């Protein structure tokens, strides 16, 4: 993966969306 | 039974300098889309004296979590050495893979680390003040502990 989607949550916290299989 | 259930967890980069960040590729179902968030956190023992002594090397949150089966690399950094006792440091200790829903844990996958140099000369005598720089970390990756625990999943 690492084309994996990384954002920040709406008050700054680290936030992975999974990969589906 | 628990609409979390993780399948399996991968060691990637192992072993490798104590330095590297840790990087798990965890594989994990749920069975039914879930609400919040999952929480994860990889714990790191400095010793196993007092849990005065624990890393939480990153927390982070997955999502969302439609129900399915999905997979993630779950990367950290390396524990701070200033923070670990100099008898610890080298041999074996354990880091901790851990996963909550709603301010609650319900799985705990640990695994054992074994920190040693692979440089002969100091593996025979090693410095009295560890050198982290020159230390290799081996995950046992091959025989995980998983725990589980009952939570109110709602």
């Amino acid at each position: 993966l690492k084309k994996q989607v990384e954002t920040r949550t709406a008050d700054g916290r680290r936030r992975i969306t999974p990969l589906c299989i | 039974m628990a609409k979390v259930q993780v399948n399996n967890v991968v060691v990637l980069d192992n072993p490798s300098p104590f330095y590297n960040p840790f990087q798990f590729e965890i594989t994990f179902e749920c069975i039914e889309d879930l609400s919040e968030d999952l929480e994860w956190k990889i714990i790191y023992v400095g010793s196993a004296e007092s849990e005065e002594y624990d890393q939480v090397l990153d927390s982070v949150l997955v999502g969302p979590v439609p129900a399915g089966r999905h997979m993630f690399v779950f990367q950290a950094d390396a524990p701070n050495p200033g923070l670990i006792p100099d008898a610890d440091a080298v041999g074996v200790t354990v880091v901790l893979i851990t996963c909550t829903y709603r301010g609650q844990e319900f799985i705990r996958v640990g695994y054992y680390v074994n920190n040693e140099y692979t440089e002969t000369e100091l593996r025979e005598n090693p410095p009295v003040k560890p050198d982290f720089s020159k230390l290799q970390r081996n995950i046992l990756a091959s025989n995980p502990r998983v725990t589980r625990f009952h939570i109110n999943w709602e």
